[PDB]
């Protein structure tokens, strides 16, 4: 498929 | 060549409202409907050309929610300052009697991304065939939004776009009439 | 007072991943931005290569994320795996989109000056935003008396602009609204014969 890819958000330090 | 593609997300408390969209040079490619959990293409044909897995957006939104809570605590619960919108009403094209056209209510330069928009025909709320965009990003981190009302132009009907927002003391009421 | 109810304070978090493209995809710059309320607090800039705090609030996050070497490797390669990928996904209906302006000329309904005709050139429905709309009298570009709304975004992958000219219309004068736009190789023209 012709797919947009997201960049993943990462959490702050817990 | 000069182009900018922006993946823009947000989360807002205590509303618990999320958003995820892609922007190309200031126009929306798509967003994800958080209630239906599905990709919504800004122009219909885009969905024939491309795809986007909506669960990636939903996962990002969960992380955004977690980070908002942390940042809310870290700032000692410093809330957003309301910035009220600028509202303009225009048509899609030059207006001719009895030739279908479209009224555009352009809502700009506001935050947070919560706004109420009512089309009034001769002073009365009208819902027929209206549509709207999600909140669109700005470089100053405020937002933009468009609302649309298809209409059949006549001499006897007048229109107002009524906009309400926490930064406004009174509703904004922006008028349009046939230029007779 | 207040135009809507529910005035509880609000708290807002925005994330933007910006892919900036120069000369096609010859040059690419990724800019990840974290904004709390209206204040950007930390960013990753691919020209820099690591997270940086914009404000004090962002300092712990820059420190934490710069400790994650996998994450830095991933972000450093995203100019390729994300920006250039997504550029190629949509180039044919975004970068290559060309929608021809519709051009109409008409007298304003408002005619404030005796012996003058206020003319209106309406240019609508076009894509992309770059455009020039100009008025000519006979063969001469009019350099005075012109008023333009500038570029208006309609929110639906089209734009419009409106350009007005006060004319002193003599016999044998021809007024032309002329549009230069990337969708056409020769300018669009619509004329008004006085």
């Amino acid at each position: 498929f012709n797919c947009y890819f997201p960049l993943q958000s990462y959490g702050f330090q817990p | 060549e000069e182009h900018v593609i922006i993946q823009a997300e947000f989360y807002l408390n205590p509303d618990q409202s999320g958003e995820f969209m892609f922007d190309f040079d200031g126009d929306e490619i798509f967003h994800v409907d958080m209630a239906k959990k599905e990709t919504v293409w800004r122009l219909e044909e885009f969905g024939r050309f491309a795809s986007f897995e909506a669960q990636g957006a939903l996962a990002n939104i969960a992380v955004d929610k977690a980070n908002l809570e942390i940042m809310t605590k870290r700032s000692n619960y410093t809330p957003i300052t309301n910035v009220p919108p600028e509202v303009t009403v225009l048509t899609n094209s030059p207006v001719e009697l009895r030739e279908p056209n479209v009224l555009i209510c352009f809502i700009d330069k506001f935050t947070p991304p919560v706004v109420n928009v009512t089309w009034l025909r001769n002073g009365k709320p009208v819902t027929t065939g209206v549509s709207e965009t999600v909140f669109l990003p700005r470089e100053d981190h405020l937002f933009r939004k468009f609302h649309y009302l298809p209409f059949l132009p006549s001499t006897e009907d007048v229109y107002d776009c009524r906009v309400e927002h926490w930064g406004l003391d009174e509703p904004l009421l922006k008028h349009w009439e046939f230029d007779a | 007072m207040g135009s809507m109810g529910d005035t509880r304070p609000r708290f807002l978090w925005q994330l933007k991943f910006e892919c900036h493209f120069f000369n096609g995809t010859e040059r690419v710059r990724l800019l990840e931005r974290c904004i709390y309320n209206q204040e950007e607090s930390v960013r990753f800039d691919s020209d820099v290569g690591e997270y940086r705090a914009v404000t004090e609030l962002g300092r712990p996050d820059a420190e934490y994320w710069n400790s994650q070497k996998d994450l830095l490797e991933q972000r450093r390669a995203a100019v390729d795996t994300y920006c250039r990928h997504n550029y190629g996904v949509g180039e044919s209906f975004t970068v290559q989109r060309r929608v021809e302006p519709k051009v109409t000329v008409y007298p304003s309904k408002t005619q404030p000056l005796q012996h003058h005709n206020l003319l209106v050139c309406s240019v609508s429905g076009f894509y992309p935003g770059s455009i020039e709309v100009r008025w000519f009298r006979n063969g001469q570009e009019e350099k005075a008396g012109v008023v333009s709304t500038g570029l208006i975004q309609n929110g639906d992958w089209t734009f419009q602009t409106l350009v007005m000219l006060e004319t002193v219309p003599r016999s044998g004068e021809v007024y032309t609204c002329q549009v230069e736009h990337p969708s056409v190789t020769s300018p669009l023209t619509v004329e008004w014969r006085a």
